């Protein structure tokens, strides 16, 4: 830092960042009686003494499932009209096959989306109708068959994976065809070079810089897309948020199962042996102890699921805001959509989450020359309409704030308002004008 | 040879060895699931559709034939009102290939609604919106 | 609490390192404006950075450069008043205390 | 309000306001063993009869602690490099010693 | 009794941690917006422009 030293980026780079945001988790519909009393009529009768106590848990789980469906709808169903990409794909030299859907693939998902799907393992699929193959599992039965024994169900999401991929494809086609106009009203199409020029104009960089560098910008974008694809492929875990969500849900279910095997301070943890080896009038104490323990475990699971659902709903609201701002527009807020001056963002469907490809404009190699707050031509202070008053070293120039494109100081690019004796740091220089010459 | 029991990760009996023939058998839950009743407004109509969540409902049909299902009531299963989805199969509602907006969400991209055939509940794949190819 | 097993772990980022992070943020925001928050830190003299901010809020740079001394005096008076208010107010940090 | 009357400020004041936000809380490390059965082998043995409950408690507290650490990191460590203020502090008449 | 007390404490701590996480996300957003840049969102970072 110095009194009259400014650094202006003579170049720039296009960097694509990846943002991982969960939007929903596995919806659970745990039943009261099956988990509390295994097919025991008198045990269910004793549980009835607790009143409408587990109806609260059932209502909470139903509300959680409805909330997950609403979160997915809010995040992905932003546009009520599905937009299809043009049959040919030449967006001013911009690669888009990596993020656009691949019709060859049976699921009609983009390569990035398929990599994300293969990089995430779901403990409980749910939408597979696992019954029928649970008995034919040959090996030891997995978590799902055991869960289906003690009142644990995983309702499938309202939007299928292919359906969410279709929604993401519609958003992507709308964005890359009509810019951001489809996020406000009708999809007003615009050529991709023009859309990129206006995204550049939205970050304080003039429109001409993109058209002068139409190439080496598309190449940079393609290189960034390929680099992030390889980074997600070869990374240890870049889907940490979604993996954490899935693991937390699965392990909460596992703990809920494991609490059945606990005796909860009673003679045994097995209901049928208890009521068979002890007559009901005496065994009622053991039954009540088991019911209190299992109900406390179910309460803990439901409360933990509610807290995790609140966290997931906050994350899904953040993802919906990120979509509506970065995807359907260009957010001027810093660091909201990637690191750097945000240009675009490409949604990518992920298992129980969303993936944002924040295309950000980042400066590059820069040199610091000189600056002056104002230029005095004839007893008057001249200020730049846009940009700063940079200097080669001998002759001053006006240039953009975020790109080194020097221009001669005319009377149209700078406005004059002052008296040459009020600005601290005004420098001696001459300004021209297209009127006095002719 | 010394193994008689059989368990899994979450400490539940998975398989059992036959003590009389020295053969192995694995154990699976019988038909556990969840019943959800799909219905339009009771001021509109009284017909309902029952969704047995998460079950291959061919087994539900054979259980109905054996009359061993826990719910006492029995919806009409005339063959047309069966549609195996990924959240069980809807009984009492037919499937139409037409795509409309969601009215009563079910799961796995299936939504049931009341429509004229003369009124019945029809299940269908939800329509995300009017497709609009941008020029 | 410690003798009952209810111990508290210390934060990974100590107070000195948190203060160092805040100092780095302050240096960046007073010597490079918003450039250090996007890419490389680009040096900009503070009067010109204030002109940038004024133009961002929608008033021209001349309204700053014409009364830069007045703006600096107002800034200093405001920061001194902030310090005095923090001194005097007993519950200015009510959220952290809560 | 009139049909053809607009009010425009002929001056301006630069006022800095303080905003305080919690970023993290104390990272507690409660352990079941002491708290429920302080030095009691039999009590611990009957505590094992309640299943994997204290494992859940320890996991939740560890998650809370790492959440506090990540909150502090996200709030403060927004810059990879630690920028330093220049040795001479004259930012066009502005005062940052406070 | 101790298990109920500890569960109550852990649940309250989880709720407080969620609130603190929301506040810390807000603080990080404020840092990124009105520290690493100028925020046009009025009445977000200080009263006034
Ligand atoms: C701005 O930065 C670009 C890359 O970030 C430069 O493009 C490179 O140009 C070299 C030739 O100089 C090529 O070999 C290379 O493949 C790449 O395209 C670009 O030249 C640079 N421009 C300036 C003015 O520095
Ligand atoms: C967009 O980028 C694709 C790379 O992901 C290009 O596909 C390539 O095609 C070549 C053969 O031409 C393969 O060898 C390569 O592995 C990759 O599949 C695609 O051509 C490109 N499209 C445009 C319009 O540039
Ligand atoms: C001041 O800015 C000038 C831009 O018009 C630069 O002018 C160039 O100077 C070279 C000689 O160094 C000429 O050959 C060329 O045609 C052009 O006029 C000039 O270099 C620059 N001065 C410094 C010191 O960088
Ligand atoms: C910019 O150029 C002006 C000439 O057009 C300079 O004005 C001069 O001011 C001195 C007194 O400082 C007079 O003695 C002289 O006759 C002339 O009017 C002005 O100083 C200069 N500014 C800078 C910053 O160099
Ligand atoms: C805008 O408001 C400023 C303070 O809010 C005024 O500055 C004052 O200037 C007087 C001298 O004129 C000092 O005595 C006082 O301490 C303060 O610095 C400034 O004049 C005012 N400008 C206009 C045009 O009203
Ligand atoms: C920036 O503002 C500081 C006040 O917080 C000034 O420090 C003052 O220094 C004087 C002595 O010169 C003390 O008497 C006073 O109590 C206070 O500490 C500091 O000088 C000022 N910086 C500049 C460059 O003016």
């Amino acid at each position: 830092y110095s009194n009259n030293s400014i650094a202006i980026p003579t170049n720039f780079t296009i960097s694509v960042t990846t943002e991982i945001l969960p939007v929903s988790m596995t919806k659970t519909s745990v039943d009261c009686t099956m988990y509390i009393c295994g097919d025991s009529t008198e045990c269910s009768n004793l549980l009835l003494q607790y009143g409408s106590f587990c109806t609260q848990l059932k209502r909470a789980l139903t509300g959680i499932a409805v909330e997950q469906d609403k979160n997915t709808q809010e995040v992905f169903a932003q546009v009520k009209q599905i937009y299809k990409t043009p049959p040919i794909k030449y967006f001013g030299g911009f690669n888009f096959s990596q993020i656009l859907p691949d019709p060859s693939k049976p699921s009609k998902r983009s390569p990035i989306e398929d990599l994300l799907f293969n990089k995430v393992t779901l403990a409980d699929a749910g939408f597979i109708k696992q019954y029928g193959d649970c008995l034919g599992d040959i090996a030891a039965r997995d978590l799902i068959c055991a869960q289906k024994f003690n009142g644990l169900t995983v309702l499938p999401p309202l939007l299928t994976d292919e359906m969410i991929a279709q929604y993401t494809s519609a958003l992507l086609a709308g964005t890359i065809t009509s810019g951001w106009t489809f996020g406000a009203g009708p999809a007003l199409q615009i050529p991709f070079p023009m859309q990129m020029a206006y995204r550049f104009n939205g970050i304080g960089v003039t429109q001409n810089v993109l058209y002068e560098n139409q190439k080496l910008i598309a190449n940079q974008f393609n290189s960034a897309i390929g680099k992030i694809q390889d980074s997600l492929f070869s990374t240890p875990s870049a889907l940490g948020k979604l993996q954490d969500v899935v693991n937390h849900n699965a392990q909460a279910l596992n703990t809920l199962v494991k609490q059945l095997s606990s005796k909860f301070g009673a003679i045994s943890s097995v209901l049928n042996d208890i009521l068979s080896r002890l007559d009901p009038p005496e065994a009622e104490v053991q039954i009540d102890r088991l019911i209190t323990g299992r109900l406390q475990s179910l309460q803990t699971y439901v409360t933990q699921q509610l807290i995790r659902a609140a966290e997931i709903r906050a994350s899904a609201n953040l993802a919906a805001t990120k979509m509506s701002e970065c995807v359907l527009g260009q957010s001027k807020r810093v660091d909201f959509c990637g690191k750097g001056y945000h240009l675009m963002s490409f949604p990518q469907s992920a298992p129980h989450g969303v993936v944002f490809l924040h295309v950000t404009y980042v400066p590059a190699q820069e040199k610091n020359f000189t600056t002056a707050p104002a230029i005095c031509h004839d007893g008057k202070a001249h200020f730049p309409r846009e940009g700063v008053f940079v200097s080669n070293g001998t002759h001053w120039f006006v240039t953009q704030r975020n790109f080194y494109e020097p221009q001669i100081i005319t009377t149209d690019n700078t406005f004059v308002s002052g008296n040459c004796d009020v600005v601290i740091g005004i420098v001696n220089n001459t300004v021209y004008d297209p009127l006095q010459l002719e | 040879p010394f193994q008689q029991f059989g368990r899994d990760i979450v400490d539940t009996t998975d398989a059992v060895r036959d003590p009389q023939t020295l053969e192995i058998l694995d154990i699976t839950p019988c038909s556990f699931g969840g019943v959800s009743v799909i219905t339009p407004g009771t001021n509109t109509s009284n017909q309902v559709a029952v969704l047995y969540q998460g079950v291959n409902c061919t087994e539900v049909s054979v259980a109905i034939h054996a009359d061993q299902l826990t719910p006492t009531w029995r919806v009409y299963s005339t063959g047309s009102n069966v549609f195996q989805t990924r959240a069980g199969c809807l009984i009492g509602a037919e499937y139409v290939n037409n795509s409309y907006e969601c009215d009563i969400p079910i799961g796995a991209g299936i939504c049931a609604s009341y429509q004229t055939q003369s009124q019945s509940i029809i299940a269908y794949t939800m329509s995300l919106g009017a497709e609009n190819s941008v020029a």
